[PDB]
């Protein structure tokens, strides 16, 4: 999660372009041809740069940052763990792979090129022998829309998992988390990361289910004739007893998106979130990207 | 050698997308095939 | 008498005939829809 | 006098809402089924 | 070099058939979302 966190900063502060944050797996890393074991050896400094489209010239490196988990790529997401209470949310296992922002040139009415390559370069050691290029075509990073009405079932669920840890814990509770358990209880399986990647429902296709629905109600109608996020945040603030950055972003809309790679047939994961200035958040910059050309 | 063998799947590959193209250029055919004589039903009341 | 029933007649021959339009609509786009699908799997059996 | 005209007008804003709700349907389902065609001749400019 | 480009574009469609596949996966499903609310309509 901090990948992305320490990433948006070189962002914020100006280092016109985008940013696309991306999860690789880890079966795409070997088929890429890096050992993996490598990697395991918490951030971790990654050269990136953007090649153009039949021109030659390119954008000259620059840092930037990443962190490979041996994990549940998409589970660390949706449902991280405080190391007191490691039974808090239980999930399902998946791959691990690092995660890395990726950087797309625009233009003003941004509008990305496609097959120009935005290039990786994995580094674990020192030489050029220890070293692989992993290349993203704009084709590649950026898919039409965002899943972020899949993410709602999510939540509700996290919700839950409060209820059901604190009644577990019993009289040996934080009495701040005592309060936020029942409150959560009268606003009413694991957190499974592979359903959400492939839930057949996108944002279009849900904003297109209110106006489908919104206008069939009307006629069927003629046939006759301290809200639940705070609460959230004081169990994450009692149970383990601080603020965690990488986990506000967990509580709030995600948007997980699954891609494949065109060098290696695997699979990748494009993110977004809600409190994010990068590419897919609710709080972006204009212009955004555009698949015109 | 390997161009010879890797040239005939890809004129094979671009076999079975035309079937693909050719199956599924007829749907918006259907659309304007299937829909029109139900707008015109409604119109009749 | 005929005045009212019949004309009533239109708006069944109307009514039990759009329930069934619809229900051809739904079988005939997923008979034709499932062979995108069936040819869409072909394609990955080939590679 | 109200009693007859305007129960008709129930059947009135029924009527011209279903043909009207169903020429969405005629465009939004074009709109939607040409980006697939427009993905197929895509994959074709890959090979 | 002709065998390394040969290759590398025909492991590059088969990535994009899957974005595709799941992107046409929604044609049975975009029908049916729209024929039911205008079915129990005229039922």
């Amino acid at each position: 999660m901090n990948a992305h966190l320490a990433n948006e900063v070189q962002y914020d502060l100006g280092h016109p372009s985008s940013l696309v944050h991306v999860i690789i797996s880890s079966e795409c890393l070997a088929a890429a041809g890096i050992p993996l074991a490598a990697l395991m050896r918490a951030n971790f400094q990654v050269e990136i740069q953007t090649r153009a489209h039949a021109t030659g010239d390119c954008t000259p490196w620059c840092t930037a940052f990443a962190a490979y988990v041996p994990a549940d790529a998409v589970g660390e997401l949706l449902a991280p763990v405080v190391p007191a209470h490691p039974g808090l949310l239980p999930r399902a296992s998946s791959a691990g792979g690092l995660f890395v922002s990726l950087p797309v040139v625009c233009d003003a009415q941004g509008v990305y090129d496609p097959y120009a390559v935005a290039a990786l370069r994995l580094a674990w050691g020192s030489g050029a022998s220890c070293a692989r290029v992993i290349l993203f075509s704009y084709d590649e990073l950026v898919p039409p829309n965002t899943r972020y009405a899949a993410d709602s079932t999510r939540i509700m669920r996290v919700c839950r998992h409060l209820c059901r840890y604190v009644a577990l814990l019993g009289a040996a509770a934080p009495p701040a988390a005592k309060e936020a358990a029942a409150h959560l209880s009268m606003g009413l399986p694991p957190i499974s990361p592979e359903e959400q990647l492939t839930a057949p429902g996108g944002d279009t296709t849900a904003a297109q289910d209110v106006s489908i629905a919104q206008e069939n109600e009307e006629i069927l109608a003629l046939v006759q004739r301290r809200s639940l996020v705070e609460w959230l945040d004081r169990g994450w603030e009692a149970l383990a007893g601080g603020d965690r950055p990488d986990w506000l972003w967990s509580r709030r809309s995600i948007s997980v998106v699954l891609r494949h790679h065109y060098g290696t047939k695997q699979r990748f994961v494009v993110v977004s979130y809600e409190n994010s200035v990068a590419w897919g958040g609710r709080r972006a910059r204009p212009p955004l990207l555009s698949s015109a050309l | 050698e390997q161009v010879v063998v890797l040239q005939a799947q890809r004129t094979a590959a671009a076999a079975a997308l035309e079937n693909a193209a050719m199956q599924a250029a007829e749907l918006p055919v259907d659309i304007e095939r299937r829909l029109r004589p139900i707008e015109r039903n409604v119109h009749e009341i | 008498q005929r005045t009212g029933r019949s004309a009533l007649a239109v708006l069944i021959r109307a009514c039990y005939r759009l329930q069934q339009q619809l229900q051809r609509t739904r079988r005939a786009l997923l008979h034709h829809s499932d062979a995108v699908l069936t040819s869409l799997h072909h394609v990955r059996m080939l590679l």
